[PDB]
């Protein structure tokens, strides 16, 4: 109709025709559409075409020598955040300037007041993301050429696998925003009339299992500290904008969800899941096993800011045959996020105190399959790969080429 | 992937122990690299592992006195242990994990395993044997004992 | 937690060998060594199995305690087993140890013999199969200052180790006695 | 070109092209905007 | 846009004077950022206004004792005067004009108006007041009256 | 990679890709021409 680069792509049409199809059934099959895979590495592109124009802040990492700032911090989170003071190469390339900054622990590590380095500049010197670039995610309507027609899906119980009874083509893709998540999907397209599940092979516990709600929950995560940013000069017309002092106390950042809505909601997704197993079969949930943080924690955008929760709260029941559940999640500045070698991330301090008001649409769960013919299987949180974020909203769509030549027996004659 | 370990058989006694485990035909991309130890006294254990963006996550029982180190330009990591005692003696194997869900997660693509053996002792001959097994001729020759002072002893009779 | 095993469990070759792996919340995983070998994965869940394995491998898990069962021993199964879990506070766990053996020859007793010293005194325990034997020490059993040979194979391929003592030149006890056992034979030999 | 040696150079600017910082101490306009690229 | 000034509202006398006015919601793409001054004793003035290269341009009754620098990167810009006097007292405003002809331009996007007071005075107690204006309570209340001294002066009567 | 220290490598150079300046101050001859892009 930013990241997101809208300034390189035409506009859309108003109004775009859709044709309802009668007589056809469609083989469908979402988990090996090949729209995912180009969507993907145009999101890839784009995103390292949109960090070309922005302060590439390489010499910065001198060796850095941080205290504990600790000032009225509460108990918990103590020894987090950081006050670095080091020193750096001013406008004039003959003079320096001693400065301070604030920094996370999950950014530097120890070299050995003892002497710290940031974590990135081992393999890599990350770039920063300079200020006039938001990063909220804007609808992407997905067209296709002359000659290639696009066919959506309509059947309203649909597992993403099989033929189709009713299709319907369409010019143009719906309003698809390229969301960032790991564990819960945000801001998506909901179900109609049940929660689905979708899978490669549901006896198969090597694949990600993929549930889409029918009622959207509520979630409000929120960072309550008043921090303030800082402008330091790096050199004739590059800015590196430090963390300034915190003005008031030092609180963690707060995720709330609503209890009993949540509980509705895994009671539905229960109800759908023992469907594909049996009907005496004890129903799990267990906080995410991950390896590293992305896996481990539900992490996302707040305009600015990157969140990592720790979600043990949410998936923490069994079942048998005005309370809002807190979550503390934790905040880190230096981002490495479609999992390439020596590419990075430095994400500026937002000023002043950030909200964000989102709503849960889908969950990506992993089986934890014991053995064969047994009675209780356990379903913990996953992720991590971002091609099966967006395949929970690309399972409706695709591709064929028109060939409009045929021929047919009949009774007439060339002259 | 093949794997490969180098570095010091002998460490002396309360100094920092280090290894290099190498890797070839590989990328560093969404794999777990990680330690294990395989003492005779206490069995498999397992040591830390190390994630490509410098993640690290040491065992428990061990923290503060290990570091795992990763670089992306020679293609290796290193392991360093501090404040070594004779306790520690074992051989030593480097293996990778995947990305992921750990709970069903395996150790695979294992290293040779280089011997490292840390002793507290000095130099001395038999009295009828640290830097060198001696070999008595005439019988029977039998394997020898460590003591706890970290020297050795042998018998041998007709 | 530990995850409790048995320590050794001998068997005659061509018959079945259970080990079991208990207080296992969560799917074990089995890994075998052999010495100066590297370890390889046998059965990486509670019931499956990867590519490249014979058939005698097979496991199976009943509540909370996980068995692994072997159709058939031979010489290449002698090796050490070790169950493998995940926990959540310490990433990954490990058993104690099983030790799994063969019969190849029958069962021969041991011989000991015992040396005086001019100051340290010497029992030497030779040829017994298996390498399963305990020591013991008189005088009034002594606990202070006694160190055991780990059994090895010599080019007779029948185990053998020694267990040494050393004493301040009290030779106030008049009597002084070393015990050897060997699955339930029991041989003393002893003098000032 | 070996980058561990300096030197002292000397040159004529203009009047409309250095700036006083506050004999005296000097710096070319241009430096705190952005950084030139000079005319083959 | 939109421009707000800021700055320290007490400067002692001999004392170099510093404000900065900064710009929200637009860019310093061909235009003349001014500084205007408002006295009450002598009227409306003009101080200076700055293009976005570094040129600058002065009043010549001010000449040698002002300065005008811009900072295109925290978007904004900003004013020193040097060695001010007790009659300097002021409020000050930032406005902008249109690139082009200055014959026919006008100021326009004013600031708010920050007002600066200057003194060269000390903290003394009234002998019936400088730091604090004293409230007298029995009547009718006067302002106060500024001397040549920079001190306080009032009377009240019933 | 730390921007303020510095260690001392040693390598070896055959004779036709160092310069004399003015017995022991040698330099590269790609200096005072170009610099050279390393193949990885
Ligand atoms: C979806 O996953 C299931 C497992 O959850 C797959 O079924 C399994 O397929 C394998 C491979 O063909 C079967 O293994 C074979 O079984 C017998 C011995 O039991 C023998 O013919 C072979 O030696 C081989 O091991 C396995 O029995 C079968 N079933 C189970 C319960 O594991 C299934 O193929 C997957 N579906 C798709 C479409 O990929
Ligand atoms: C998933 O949930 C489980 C259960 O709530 C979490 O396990 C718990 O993790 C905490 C981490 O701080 C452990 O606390 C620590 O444990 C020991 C106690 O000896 C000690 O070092 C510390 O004082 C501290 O209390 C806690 O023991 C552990 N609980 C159990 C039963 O093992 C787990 O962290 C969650 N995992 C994820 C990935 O969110
Ligand atoms: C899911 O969608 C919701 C839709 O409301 C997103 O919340 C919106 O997030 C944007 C970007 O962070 C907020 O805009 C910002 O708001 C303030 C005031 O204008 C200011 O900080 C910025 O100039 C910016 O405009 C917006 O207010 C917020 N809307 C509400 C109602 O809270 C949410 O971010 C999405 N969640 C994702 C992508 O995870
Ligand atoms: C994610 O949240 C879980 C929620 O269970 C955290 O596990 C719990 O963490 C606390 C704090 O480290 C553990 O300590 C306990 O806290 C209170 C006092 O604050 C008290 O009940 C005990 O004396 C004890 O110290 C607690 O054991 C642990 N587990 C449970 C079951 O409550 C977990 O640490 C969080 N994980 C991350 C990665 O943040
Ligand atoms: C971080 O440390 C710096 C010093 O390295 C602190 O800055 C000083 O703060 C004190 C206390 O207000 C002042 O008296 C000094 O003048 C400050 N010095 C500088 C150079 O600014 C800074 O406050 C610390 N940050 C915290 C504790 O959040
Ligand atoms: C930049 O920072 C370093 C420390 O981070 C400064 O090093 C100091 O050097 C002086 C002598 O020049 C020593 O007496 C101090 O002890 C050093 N400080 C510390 C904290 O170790 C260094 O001078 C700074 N400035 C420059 C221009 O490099
Ligand atoms: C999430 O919910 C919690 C618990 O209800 C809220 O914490 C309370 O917030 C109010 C208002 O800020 C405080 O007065 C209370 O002291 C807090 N309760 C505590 C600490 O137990 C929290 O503000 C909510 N976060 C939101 C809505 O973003
Ligand atoms: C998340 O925040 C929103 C916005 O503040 C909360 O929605 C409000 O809930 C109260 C409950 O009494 C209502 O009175 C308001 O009208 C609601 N406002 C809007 C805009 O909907 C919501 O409750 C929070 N979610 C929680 C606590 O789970
Ligand atoms: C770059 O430096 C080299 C090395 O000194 C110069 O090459 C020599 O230049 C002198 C100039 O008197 C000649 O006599 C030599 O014959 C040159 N030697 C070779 C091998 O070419 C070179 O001219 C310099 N290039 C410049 C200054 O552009
Ligand atoms: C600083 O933090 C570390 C890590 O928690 C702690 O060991 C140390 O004692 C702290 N120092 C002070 C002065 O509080
Ligand atoms: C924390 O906050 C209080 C209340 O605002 C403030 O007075 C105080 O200086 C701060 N520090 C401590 C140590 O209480
Ligand atoms: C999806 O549903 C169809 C229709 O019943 C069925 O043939 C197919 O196997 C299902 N696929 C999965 C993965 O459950
Ligand atoms: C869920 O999120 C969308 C994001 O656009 C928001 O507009 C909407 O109000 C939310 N609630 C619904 C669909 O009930
Ligand atoms: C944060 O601090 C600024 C500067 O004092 C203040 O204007 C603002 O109101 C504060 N914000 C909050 C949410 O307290
Ligand atoms: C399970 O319950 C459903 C819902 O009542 C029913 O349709 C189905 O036949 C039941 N299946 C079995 C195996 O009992
Ligand atoms: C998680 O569930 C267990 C029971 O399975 C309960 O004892 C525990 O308190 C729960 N923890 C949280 C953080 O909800
Ligand atoms: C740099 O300039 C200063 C000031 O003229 C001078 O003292 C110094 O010698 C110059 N050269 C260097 C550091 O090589």
């Amino acid at each position: 109709d930013n990241v997101w680069a809208t300034h390189a792509c035409v506009p859309t049409d108003p109004n775009p025709q859709e044709i309802h199809l009668e007589n056809v059934t469609e083989e469908f099959n979402m988990w090996k559409n090949n729209m995912v895979e180009q969507m993907h590495t145009d999101i890839i592109s784009l995103w390292d075409q949109s960090l070309k124009p922005c302060v590439k802040l390489t010499p910065l990492c001198v060796t850095l020598q941080c205290t504990n700032v600790t000032n009225n911090i509460t108990d918990d989170m103590r020894g987090e955040l950081k006050n670095c003071s080091f020193n750096m190469t001013t406008e004039l390339r003959d003079k320096k300037q001693k400065v301070y900054s604030l920094f996370y622990r999950l950014d530097v590590v120890q070299i050995n007041n003892k002497e710290y380095r940031l974590i990135n500049c081992n393999t890599s010197a990350c770039t920063q993301a300079c200020p006039k670039v938001s990063f909220e995610p804007i609808p992407i309507h997905y067209c296709a050429p002359a000659g290639f027609a696009i066919l959506k899906c309509k059947d309203k119980k649909f597992n993403g696998t099989g033929p189709c009874p009713s299709v319907s083509t369409v010019q143009c893709t719906h309003g698809i925003k390229p969301v960032v998540s790991t564990q819960l999907l945000l801001n998506g397209s909901l179900a109609e009339e049940e929660v689905m599940i979708r899978s490669e092979n549901i006896t198969n516990n090597a694949k990600n299992i993929l549930v889409q709600f029918n009622t959207p929950v509520q979630i409000n995560c929120t960072r309550p500290n008043n921090n303030t940013r800082k402008s330091i000069r790096i050199g004739p017309g590059q800015a590196f904008y430090a963390t300034g002092d915190i003005i008031g106390d030092i609180r963690q950042a707060h995720c709330n969800v609503s209890k009993a809505t949540w509980n509705e909601t895994l009671g539905k997704v229960v109800k759908q899941l023992r469907k594909h197993f049996g009907n005496n079969t004890i129903i799990r949930f267990a906080n995410s096993s991950g390896g590293d943080l992305e896996v481990t924690t539900h992490s996302f955008n707040c305009g600015g800011e990157f969140f990592y929760c720790n979600t043990s709260g949410l998936f923490n029941s069994t079942w048998i045959s005005n309370d809002s559940i807190t979550l503390p999640c934790r905040i880190k500045q230096i981002i490495n996020m479609w999992q390439r070698i020596g590419q990075c991330m430095y994400a500026p301090p937002i000023q002043g105190v950030i909200r964000c008001v989102s709503n849960i649409t889908g969950l990506i769960l992993t089986r934890d399959g014991g053995s064969t013919n047994s009675t209780t299987e356990t379903f913990r949180p996953g992720g991590g790969d971002m091609r099966d974020n967006w395949r929970s909203e690309l399972y409706k769509y695709k591709v064929v080429k028109i060939e409009p030549l045929g021929v047919a027996p009949t009774r007439c004659k060339r002259r | 992937v093949q794997l490969q370990e180098s570095g010091p058989g002998v460490v002396k006694s309360s100094e920092t122990l280090s290894l290099t485990c190498t890797v070839s035909g590989g990328s560093m991309g969404g794999t777990y690299w990680s330690w294990l130890r395989l003492s005779p006294g206490k069995g498999l254990e397992w040591i830390g592992y190390i994630f490509h963006t410098g993640e690290t996550n040491y065992s428990p029982s061990l923290k503060g006195r290990v570091s795992i180190s990763v670089d992306t330009s020679k293609n290796q990591f290193s392991l360093r242990l501090r404040s070594v005692t004779a306790a520690d003696t074992a051989v030593y194997f480097c293996a990778s994990l995947p990305r992921g869900q750990l709970v069903n997660a395996y150790f695979r693509n294992w290293g040779r395993g280089s011997l490292v053996s840390v002793t507290a002792a000095s130099t001395k001959g038999p009295s009828v044997y640290f830097p060198e097994p001696v070999t008595v001729s005439w019988v029977h020759t039998f394997p020898a004992v460590l003591q706890s002072s970290g020297l050795y002893s042998l018998s041998s009779v007709v | 937690y530990e995850l409790t095993q048995p320590p050794s469990v001998s068997v005659s070759p061509g018959q079945t060998a259970t080990i079991t792996c208990s207080g296992a919340s969560t799917n074990v995983c089995w890994y075998q060594v052999k010495p100066g070998q590297s370890p390889e994965v046998v059965i990486f869940e509670n019931y499956k199995r990867p590519s490249g394995i014979p058939d005698r491998f097979s496991g199976s898990k009943s509540g909370s305690t996980a068995t692994l069962t072997i159709r058939g021993t031979q010489a290449i199964d002698e090796a050490d087993y070790y169950c493998q879990v995940w926990d959540s506070f310490s990433t990954f766990v490990f058993g104690s140890g099983t030790q799994v053996t063969v019969l190849g020859q029958p069962k021969a007793n041991p011989t000991v013999t015992l040396f005086p010293p001019s100051a340290t005194l010497v029992c030497l325990i030779s040829d017994f199969y298996p390498g399963a034997v305990t020591v013991a020490w008189k005088a009034s059993p002594v606990k202070a200052g006694v160190e055991t040979t780990t059994p090895s194979k010599q080019s007779n391929n029948k185990y053998a180790a020694s267990s040494y003592l050393s004493l301040t030149p009290q030779w106030s006890h008049r009597s002084y006695s070393c015990q050897v056992t060997h699955e339930g034979s029991t041989v003393e030999k002893t003098a000032p």
